[PDB]
RNA sequence: CAGCGAAGGAUUUGGUGGAUUACUAGCUAAUAGCAAUCUA
């Protein structure tokens, strides 16, 4: 239950710091601000890094065997970590502002630019345990005066090749005894040198600096000294070079620049390839392919993310994110994709597996304040401050239907019907409740009463009662349809922001500004329960203030609070740093979740070192409507947090006869059932695994007619999370269908017991195999017409 | 000097200031004792936020009640809404938190309306 | 034993243990070599911040260790090692087996005493090389020359000789040729220390009764005596910024500063170390500078500092007493107890038998702080009892931190030895706290424990009774009176519902918490001497009297595992944070690594000390144990962290032992079964157009193919390769004169969707078939080769409605099932 | 065997209170006098309507129960009796008058019938409120009933009304007082005599609509 | 922006072939996602 | 007054030291030198 770890970040693909591809070039790595995602492209899936740097990272690199990564942040504390165990391995401070590291092309070296040294450190093993020191320094190097910009590794890793602000640029041997080979200095620039790569054969060297001069240097005679033998300029004027790569196999340069336009260049005849532009922002990073087909750029200021292939001109991922500015999400009906609605005006569709935005939706004029799903995943309404709720078809992506007021009024907060006929929204500024149909677009009511402005509204999705709540320290329940215009206005302690409804709309949980998340009956209003929440809550002390963190009243509330689909715990956060978990029979805190450590954020301390910053805040929480995760809106991204059953021996009424080893003797003597509620008592996955592979299809329905029902949810959703991406297609529809057909009565009177696991396996059935089943439908009426009919001339 | 807190219990038009601190355990309304409230069949209306919680919680501290306006109803009614949240705040502020909240948990419970009144009528259908 | 679980990190917390330390001197500043048993360890002494740890440690204990510029010599059982940054530059084997104890380093010579009076010099090889590595000839001092060599030194501007200071004599030898030069006078008493004066060819010497004697090594006299009467002196240093100071170092832990020119005592600093300990063992001054570093064998490193003189013109003679700058310190005596105070594995709290409470830091050790014992005021007002000269409280039994209110009020509650009271302590001011809770019973605490609400905390008392008083306002809230002999485990629930105590009566007894009733007690077959409760899972672990590990939970109360092995009592043990495994420690110096999904034990380490604490860390980064010897705390890292550790019992189905289960390809042949690979294959190669809009081998295996009539490796290719190969090789395929390539592709897909795999690939290439030249198949319709081709494809395809109805019947019945 | 220590000390307090008062703190009951456990209520579909489930001290439970539909389901049926016993013109209003008789009339029930009075009247409003009735199936004003099932809100609606008016009745001029009346009404429609206004009420309803079905 | 972004709390941020279109919807692949009645 | 109460108790304040981010040493013209010195 409880035992949520940090999944997945949504949003923002890109924060600051170098893109890096993997070796095989599967997967990029992105510096999301002080995590790492790394974005598998064609299995099309991603992941964040669990570890969390204390400042924005500024550098990133890992080894061509892509066993080990290092991350560099913005003053120079670097992170080693195991790439394929994903746990870090060491924590090492070097003291100043890193620009670049680099692995070595033979893995076992690294260098790393701190300051003007060229420090070279070699790398520890992945096999070795971690010791107190694994990092054995080679050399530091301090032939420049001014900071160095850039490193860049010979092809054998014998030579490197480093660029300073100082307008020069060296080349270090690795080894004392060629010293002499590499020796020299390559002048001439006018500004800061950007890059300085060798090519293919290392013969010539190409130095490319900031004012826009590529320089091929050779070791010709004008004795045999390194001249320069042809300076080549963009002869881009006002904009100026921001970052430059060279893949040496294909001879490709590929310099972006301060306006958004990167060309790239065959370099060195230099002819210009390509010339185009990401946008208006300056292009932060470029970084290249192993075999030199994929160009993935970055620029900061949008927080955006290209990998563009040049040959095919087309772009494999166009995905820009948003740092700080996003005010809401929500799930869709199957916790597939999240939608995102974001200050800047607009809708996002983020899919969750692979962490990329499918569409996006510009035409709020301003900040979209919330989004609702409605018709089952068909429709999603958003609200916005210039004064429009509008409805959006998800299936061709049309804006269908905009609802205004008759009072020039921003919307803050909707809440949708059930049986979406109607869409209700609240102000900030008006104390009414809007009430719109949405099969008409006209105003159906506006309903008053609250004498204060209605913080949050929420529809009950079974009875379909409104429930809205405000700061003028009430709840209030509407019921709309059939003859009533009834309202039923339940007091509270304080004002009132972020009301939520059970599953089953018995009972409303309303958070408050005291600090308390009070829970009531609906029907009869009488207050069932309360947890007080404001003494397990994180709130940091800013920079510019002056009072403590523990004498605050910034930030010791829950400004978004949401129910579990059992209807059995609360999700909380707010303008604070911690999200609250609890279970609302017992008011009991099960967990808090510390939802940034970045320093460069403002609320994360508490204590301040006695030697604006984007405050760091959760803004929206929802849980997972298919599997048991929950996603927080934070300044961040889309913080996922999810359990996994893999980790975690969590028994349920095992005895000391039940073992794996006993699960194995029962399937071996093909006691079937026995060897399956071993399994469920053993609550190990792979066991469950082994032996649902292992029932064959004669008596899937008689073990699945006698699992007794305590064990009917983790059967259920064990089959959703595995038939996912499980390729037994058949067979886990057998197992589905048996499982139905056998107690699917217990499941209908026992609905929000498996209101999760059963949505997870109609995840299944019209997401995988009704796909198929439409694949081979039209194989079939293709080959009826090509065959049944007449081609004769 | 002391700890002390001042609670305020209301209904249509009585009020009642209750001064809570700690002391021998002597609960006075109007002067009087608590077992001198008339009309004397609400004198268990009186009673119930003493024999909600146990008198343990009122053997350390001493209340005092001042009921001004209202009928006699409405008066007890005021004095048990003052008792209930005057010991409410005091185990909030001067005790600990789990026993405060153990106070909310077991007055509301009972009925919220000693602690939260109804206040502010009609409805204009 | 080598383990394959945890293998060893560190031992944290040590600073110290006696051996006189060395200093060093890279440019400007200072760095203090200190030895902690086996490992040295370098200190900046400007801030007294740990630089470097030795990388390995080594066969036995270091005894003598000096340092030059970059480099650090350390003396252990044999030979010298020339350690740089930690890492060992070179290891120098004496020819002897005599064990070195004493080493000097000057110009191109390194000389190591061993103790049976052997001189072992050892030379550099040519002048520019960085320390002395080739042997070069061995000096003894017999025993007509002088007695045991009890210091070894080279004095200044002594052209390669050496000063060999005896027990009774001082020799000085010529290292280059061997010599004896000369011998002086004996001495009355017999000399401890020796230390080289900043003066021209003089030395200091430390005797056995109390005098300090200034040798003159070139006139063979004495030039002044100092006498401090039944003191043994343990150290002498010099000061060396124009003010002439001596600081003698005396093994009743005293520090005395003597003034040289005018032949007073500027002060005395008493008790600098523990007599006990070995008083003060090392204190030199870093020259130029006013500052001592003193350190100990009480695991104490210490810095004290001389102001400038407070009188304006006279200085000299108004000498202001010494004061102290920086320390580090650690526990002086071993732990006694051991928790880790965060989820972070950031601090951990121990506490040991010299009854002091130490945070530890694993991150940093400069953080690391003694939790002070300053007692708070009174509630209500009046006096608070206890000892004027004040101790530190009775040595720590047990303890039990839970920060989920931390900084909001008291957060550790700790029981102390043979006494009855459990205190209370604040981690975040680090400091203890208000309260003390009595057991109410005359009974001495026997174990604590405390809610992770934060609210509660439990004492369990030698009488057996449970008291839980509330940790914010200190006050009894409830008694439980179950047990009639000592309470040894008490624990609660992560809801705080039902908690669970148990005795050494053999008794665990289960309650409900709100409710104050019990749910059931359960008697086990031996007295119980500890619990520890896994609080996600709900398995608490029970060390036996018996020498079992009795595993059970807490829901349905029944003993689930028990886990038989150890030869003597269980000092300690603890849950894996995702609790799999339990790791115990016991007597028979044995630490052990139980899977209670299996039941068996993982992994077991012979240990020479024996193990008195084992703690995991809350994430699974970390062991921590606690010996018996040593005054640190023992650090592992789990190797199971970043590889996959087999749970096959060890005395003395892999994918089950590693616990995974690699799904196997196709249940059943007749059974439909997609492609191992991604999902969206399928997507892809169905609309490849629009989405790039919105953004030869195979005919011969073909050709082959069509020859066996096997296309199976034809069928591995279209598998393989990318969606853009596929619409490539798809769409040029021979659609003119007598339709081979075609047909052969069509009765290649017939032969792959006969064997109901990879088969919605096997449907997406014939929808990329009929899309490309499905026009030429209709043009020519009723030829008989591609319409018999078509009729055994649709024979075998025709059989594909079982998924139709299948996903028909789910979405049916799981509509209306979720719905109505 | 196993026992909980939760008081340290016996509690005394300054302003001394009756003995009777602080044993109310181990049971909340009626009046100090009637318990409210081991009243059940004997005809099922009426319990979750006659709500004997939350323990009073007395009946003025000043709550709000007339601004949702079946939230009078939930108002204590003590006090339910009560105010169905304050209507008439001449004593609206004057439910501590209604308290009063209410207190007097279970203390005679109990002297009476040497048993729980708040058992009693719970057997008296289930056997009282009637299981049938009849509405008029207009025609346009056809003089024809049909007999209807009755809900069991309004079966305890009407067995409060029964009780009480006949209590009303029965002591319109004779020497005996509502509280006496009332107490001789709810012991007679306990046990089901056919001797009072109410059960001879529902049987004539009841036989009327066995008629006319 | 200007005028908004001094009146809040919290912050706010601020030829070629092509600017790549960084920002566009409608694609799960879908060509023809017009309606029935609007064709 | 009672009570608490070990060769005393309370309040206030100045200075310094250690933490307030996760520990790979100083300097320079830096593949090494110096650190007693870079200079002939």
């Amino acid at each position: 239950k409880s035992d949520f770890k940090f999944s997945n970040l949504l949003g923002t693909v890109y924060r600051q710091g170098n893109i890096t591809f993997s070796d095989d070039g599967k997967q990029l790595l992105s510096p999301v601000g002080n995590r790492v995602s790394v974005f598998d492209l064609i299995n099309n899936k991603s992941f964040t890094f669990e570890y969390e740097h204390r400042k924005n990272i500024a550098a990133i690199d890992l080894n061509k065997q892509g066993t080990l990564l290092i991350s560099i942040d913005e003053d120079g504390r670097a992170i080693l970590v195991n790439f394929k165990a994903r746990n870090v391995l060491h924590h090492f401070n070097f003291k100043e502002k890193c620009s670049a590291v680099k692995f070595s092309p033979d893995g076992r070296l690294f260098a790393l630019a701190s300051g003007r040294f060229l420090q070279i450190w070699k790398t520890p093993d992945v096999n070795k345990d971690r010791q107190f020191a694994p990092f054995v320094r080679h050399r530091v190097h301090a032939g420049h005066f001014q900071d160095i910009t850039s490193l860049t590794w010979s092809q054998d890793s014998r030579f490197i090749l480093t660029t300073s602000k100082d307008l020069s640029a060296k080349i270090w041997s690795v080894d004392s005894e060629e010293k002499n080979l590499a020796a020299t200095t390559f002048n001439g620039h006018r500004d800061y040198v950007m890059g300085a790569f060798f090519s293919h054969d290392q013969e010539k060297i190409y130095t490319v600096s900031k004012d826009g001069a590529v320089f091929v240097w050779e070791f010709t005679k004008r004795k045999y000294s390194w001249r320069i033998t042809k300076k080549h300029f963009f002869y881009a004027n006002q904009a100026k070079v921001k970052c430059v790569t060279f893949h040496p196999a294909t001879r490709l340069l590929a310099v972006g620049f301060t306006s958004g336009e990167f060309r790239l260049y065959d370099l060195p005849d230099f002819t210009l390839i390509q010339q185009l532009s990401m946008g208006q922002n300056p292009v932060n990073t470029v970084s290249v392919n192993q075999t030199g087909e994929w160009l993935a750029f970055g620029s900061s200021k949008l927080g955006q993310l290209l990998v563009y292939e040049w040959q095919s001109e087309s772009y494999i991922l166009k995905q820009q994110g948003h740092f700080d500015s996003t005010n809401s999400l929500a799930y869709s009906p199957d916790g597939s994709r999240v939608v995102t609605a974001s200050e800047d005006g607009k809708i996002k569709v983020w899919d969750i597996t692979s962490g990329f935005c499918l569409a996006t939706f510009e035409e709020h004029t301003s900040s979209v304040t919330a989004v609702q799903f409605a018709k089952r995943g068909q429709v999603m309404f958003s609200s916005s401050l210039d004064g429009t709720v509008r409805a959006w078809d998800l299936i061709r992506y049309r804006n269908f239907r905009t609802f205004t007021g008759t009072e020039r009024i921003q919307f803050n907060c909707l809440a949708v019907d059930p049986s979406g006929e109607v869409v209700c929204a609240g102000s900030l500024d008006n104390f009414d409740i809007h009430v719109w149909s949405v099969q008409t677009g006209q105003l159906l009511d506006a309903l008053s009463g609250h004498e204060g402005p209605v913080s949050c509204l929420s529809f009950s999705q079974e009875n379909s009662v409104l429930a809205s709540a405000s700061w003028d320290k009430t709840i209030r329940i509407w019921s709309i349809f059939g003859r009533s215009q009834q309202v039923e206005p339940i007091e509270v302690y304080s004002d009132v922001l972020a009301l939520s409804m059970r599953p089953d709309g018995k009972e409303v949980a309303v958070s408050t500004l005291k600090g308390q998340i009070s829970i009531f009956n609906i029907e009869d209003a009488k207050q069932v329960g309360n947890i007080d929440c404001r003494k397990d809550i994180i709130s940091g002390r800013f920079n510019q203030d002056r009072f403590t963190a523990k004498n605050s009243e910034r930030s010791k509330f829950f400004t978004t609070i949401h129910y579990s689909f059992d209807g059995m715990a609360i999700v909380a956060g707010g303008n604070n740093n911690s999200i609250c978990l609890y279970d609302v029979p017992n008011e009991v805190l099960l967990k808090r979740f510390i939802v940034s450590r970045n320093m460069a954020l403002n609320g994360t301390l508490e204590f301040l070192n006695s030697k604006m910053r984007p405050e760091v805040r959760v803004t929206s929480v929802q849980f997972s409507p298919t599997a048991n995760a929950f996603a927080a809106a934070s300044t961040e991204g889309l913080l996922i947090y999810s359990t996994n059953d893999t980790i975690l021996f969590d028994p349920f009424d095992l005895d000391v006869d039940v073992t794996p080893h006993s699960t194995v003797e029962a399937l071996r003597e093909k006691q079937f059932l026995n060897a399956l509620v071993m399994a469920f008592r053993l609550n190990e996955e792979y066991l469950i695994n082994k032996v649902y592979e292992a029932i064959p299809i004669k008596e899937i329905p008689l073990v699945a007619s006698n699992i007794p029902a305590i064990y009917l949810p983790r059967i259920l959703k064990f089959i959703g999370d595995f038939a996912i991406e499980s390729q037994h297609i058949e067979f886990n529809l057998i197992w589905i269908k048996a499982l139905l057909s056998a107690s699917g009565g217990y499941i209908n009177e026992h609905k929000y017991l498996f209101s999760t696991a059963m949505r997870s396996i109609q995840r299944f059935i019209v997401r995988v195999a009704k796909e198929v089943v439409n694949t081979t439908t039209d194989n079939k009426y293709t080959y009826r017409f090509l065959v049944s009919t007449d081609g004769s001339m | 000097a002391v700890p002390s807190v001042q609670t305020f219990g209301k209904k249509k038009s009585a009020t009642a200031v209750a001064h809570v601190k700690a002391g021998k355990g002597l609960i006075k309304v109007n002067g009087s004792p608590i077992t001198l409230v008339e009309p004397e069949i609400l004198r268990f209306k009186v009673y119930e936020p003493l024999l909600l919680v146990g008198l343990d919680k009122f053997s350390n501290i001493d209340i005092r009640v001042r009921v001004t306006g209202g009928g006699h109803v409405s008066q007890v009614y005021a004095i048990r809404q003052a008792i209930a949240k005057g010991l409410v705040a005091y185990h909030q502020k001067y005790v600990d938190e789990q026993s405060k909240n153990e106070l909310k948990k077991a007055f509301t419970s009972y009925d919220r309306t000693l602690l939260i009144a109804d206040s502010r009528r009609p409805e204009p259908k | 034993k080598n383990s394959k679980i945890f293998s060893p990190f560190r031992i944290i917390g040590n600073v110290s243990n006696g051996v006189p330390f060395a200093t060093g001197t890279l440019g400007s500043t200072f760095y203090i070599v200190t030895c902690v048993g086996k490992t040295f360890q370098i200190y900046d002494a400007n801030t007294l911040h740990l630089l470097f740890v030795s990388e390995k440690e080594t066969p036995s204990s270091i005894v003598a260790l000096s340092a030059h510029f970059h480099y650090v010599y350390a003396a252990y059982e044999n030979k010298v090692g020339i350690y740089k940054r930690g890492i060992e530059e070179h290891l120098l084997e004496l020819e002897t087996d005599a064990n070195v104890e004493h080493l000097c380093i000057f110009g191109d010579y390194l000389c190591a005493s061993t103790d049976d009076n052997s001189i072992f010099i050892y030379k550099k090889s040519d002048p520019q090389d960085k320390y002395p590595s080739e042997f070069y000839t061995k000096l003894t001092v017999t025993e007509i020359q002088g007695g045991e060599i009890v210091s070894l030194q080279h004095l200044a501007t002594y052209l390669n000789k050496l000063t060999v200071v005896t027990k009774s004599n001082v020799l000085l030898f010529n290292v280059r040729t061997g010599k004896l030069v000369f011998t002086s006078n004996e001495f009355p008493d017999q000399i401890t220390t020796a230390e080289p004066a900043p003066v021209l060819d003089i030395i200091a010497l430390g005797t056995v009764t109390g005098e300090v004697i200034m040798f003159n090594m070139r006139k063979g006299k004495r030039i002044r005596t100092i006498k401090i009467p039944q003191s043994r002196i343990s150290s002498l240093s010099f000061r060396t910024d124009g003010s002439s100071h001596l600081s003698v170092g005396t093994s009743s832990g005293d520090l005395i500063f003597y003034d040289l020119d005018r032949r007073s005592r500027i002060h005395v600093l008493k008790n600098i170390h523990r007599e006990s300990y070995g008083g003060v063992t090392q204190a030199t001054f870093l020259n130029g500078q006013p500052i001592i570093v003193t350190s100990g064998g009480d695991n104490s490193l210490k810095e004290y500092v001389f102001d400038p003189s407070l009188s304006q013109g006279s200085g000299d003679v108004v000498v202001q007493p010494p004061r102290y700058l920086r320390s580090r310190g650690g526990h002086s005596q071993p732990p006694s107890y051991i928790a880790f105070a965060d989820s972070q594995s950031h601090f951990m709290l121990s506490a040991s038998k010299d009854r002091s409470l130490w945070s530890f830091s694993l991150r940093k050790d400069a953080q690391s702080q003694e939790m002070s014992q300053r007692l708070h005021k009174k509630q209500d007002g009046g006096r608070v009892g206890g000892s004027t000269i004040k101790s530190k409280f009775p040595e720590i039994v047990a303890l039990a931190i839970e920060n989920a209110r931390i900084g909001e009020w008291e957060n550790i509650i700790t029981a102390h030895k043979d006494e009855k009271f459990a205190r209370t302590w604040d981690m975040r001011n680090k400091r203890v706290g208000r309260w003390t809770f009595d057991t109410t019973d005359d009974g001495f605490v026997k174990s604590v424990a405390m809610s992770q609400c934060g609210n509660f905390g439990f004492i369990g008392s030698s009488n057996g009774s449970i008291t839980i008083y509330n940790m914010q306002s200190g006050i009894l809230r409830k008694k439980y009176k179950l047990h009639k002999r000592a309470v040894t485990g008490i624990s609660l629930d992560g809801m705080n519902r039902k908690m669970v105590s148990c005795g050494l009566d053999g008794i665990v007894g289960f309650y409900d918490f709100n409710k104050s009733t019990l749910l059931g007690k359960l008697k086990l077959d031996a007295p119980i001497t500890a619990m520890v409760y896994h609080r996600s899972s709900d398995l608490f672990a029970l060390a036996l009297d018996d020498l079992s590990i009795v595993v059970i939970d807490a829901v349905t109360q029944r003993v689930v595992r028990q886990l038989w092995g150890h030869s003597n009592r269980i000092t300690a043990f603890d849950f894996s944070p995702e609790g799999r495994w339990i790791v115990s420690a016991s007597l028979d110096s044995t630490i052990r690594t139980w899977d209670l999904p299996t039941g068996g034990c993982i992994d077991g380490i012979i240990v020479d000390n024996v193990a008195t604490n084992v703690k995991f860390s809350p994430n699974g980064d970390l062991l921590a144990t606690t010996h018996v010897t040593g005054n640190g705390i023992c650090i592992w890292t789990n190797r199971a962290q970043f590889k996959t550790v087999s749970t096959r019992t060890i005395d003395e189905l892999n994918d089950i032992d590693f616990n995974t289960y690699t799904s196997l390809e196709q249940i059943d042949k007749e059974l439909l079964t997609l492609s191992i690979g991604p999902r969206s294959k399928m997507n892809t190669l169905l609309h490849l157009d629009v989405i790039r809009k919105r953004s030869s081998h195979f005919t011969k295996q073909l050709r082959e193919g069509s020859q066996s009539k096997d296309y199976s490796s034809l069928l591995a290719t279209l598998i393989n390769f990318s969606p853009a190969a596929v619409d490539l090789e798809i769409r040029s395929l021979n659609s003119f004169e007598p339709f081979d390539e075609i047909v052969w592709f069509i009765d290649a897909l017939t032969q792959g969707l006969k064997s109901n795999k990879n088969f919605e690939l096997y449907e997406t290439f014939m929808s990329l078939l009929f899309k490309a030249h499905g026009d030429v198949i209709h043009a020519n319709n009723k030829n008989q080769d591609i319409a018999s081709a078509l009729q055994n494809w649709e024979d075998v395809h025709k059989k594909e409605d079982r998924l139709d109805d299948l996903v028909k019947f789910c979405m049916g019945v799981a509509a209306f099932v979720t719905t109505a | 065997d196993f026992e909980v220590v939760e008081e340290f000390t016996p509690v005394v307090l300054a302003t001394p209170i009756p003995e009777e008062v602080q044993q109310a703190q181990t049971e909340i009951k009626l009046f100090n006098k009637w318990s409210f456990e081991e009243v059940e209520v004997k005809d099922a579909s009426l319990v979750d309507y006659v709500q004997v489930r939350q323990p009073i001290f007395v009946a003025h439970t000043a709550g709000r129960y007339a601004n949702k539909r079946f939230r009078k389901a939930q108002c204590p049926i003590i006090e339910r009796l009560t105010n169905s016993l304050m209507m008439n013109g001449r004593n609206n209003g004057k439910k501590l008058k209604a308290v009063r008789i209410i207190k007097h009339t279970l203390d005679i029930i109990n002297v009476l019938t040497d048993q729980n009075p708040i058992q009693v009247v719970v057997d008296a409003i289930t056997n009282t409120g009637p299981r049938e009735d009849t509405t008029r199936v207009g025609g346009g004003g056809a003089a024809r009933r049909q007999a209807v099932d009755v809900s069991p809100l309004r079966r305890v609606n009407q067995a409060i009304a029964l009780l009480t008016i006949g209590a009303r009745e029965a002591a319109f001029r004779n020497i005996k007082t509502i509280a006496e009346t009332l107490a001789e009404e709810l012991i007679n429609a306990a046990k089901g005599s056919s001797t009072s206004y109410a059960i001879k009420k529902k049987d004539e309803l009841e036989r009327v609509a066995k008629s006319n079905r | 922006y200007k005028l908004d972004v001094l009146s809040s709390v919290h912050f706010v941020p601020k030829t070629p072939t092509i600017s790549m279109e960084d920002a566009q919807p409608l694609y799960m692949s879908n060509a023809s996602s017009l309606a029935p009645q609007e064709i």
